[PDB]
């Protein structure tokens, strides 16, 4: 009808947020775009090593296994049982 | 009163115009099958606004 605005474009046409800065979606991939691992590449290292793990999803925690080795520094403890070696 | 008109039998046909009516008549009711399938697209759907209509293709993120 109006004449006037059309209840105003940059508020009606307010889906100028199907473009805007909507890296609210988009650029949640292009930070994971570089994602890891180690990070990145190498060392530590392309599986497996993995199967299993950073990332997948899922789930699930996660840990696990001390962080390591308590035990398995040969064996553990330690300086380094003792225990007996 | 009279009788004839037109000349033929519903000025029958013609035998390409029988085809003229064809699925120009029917394919249009193929396409109001688009109608059939709502004929709303506003499915209480919000939605087909901000106008719209469609238009997923299908973006995501």
């Amino acid at each position: 009808g109006v004449i006037e605005e059309y209840l105003e474009k940059s508020k009606t046409n307010k889906e100028l947020n199907d473009k805007k800065r909507l890296a609210t979606t988009g650029a949640n991939f292009a930070r994971a775009y570089t994602v890891e691992f180690g990070s990145c590449k190498f060392p530590e290292n392309f599986t497996g090593c993995q199967d299993l793990a950073k990332q997948k999803k899922v789930p699930f925690l996660s840990d696990d296994l001390d962080l390591e080795c308590e035990g398995k520094d040969k064996y553990k403890c330690g300086s380094n049982v003792f225990w007996k070696w | 009163l009279w009788f004839d008109p037109l000349g033929w039998g519903s000025a029958s046909p013609q035998k390409l115009k029988e085809l003229r009516t064809k699925e120009i008549k029917n394919g249009r009711l193929a396409m109001l099958a688009v109608m059939g399938a709502w004929f709303q697209h506003i499915y209480t759907g919000t939605g087909p606004i901000d106008n719209l209509f469609a238009h997923l293709a299908d973006p995501g993120h």
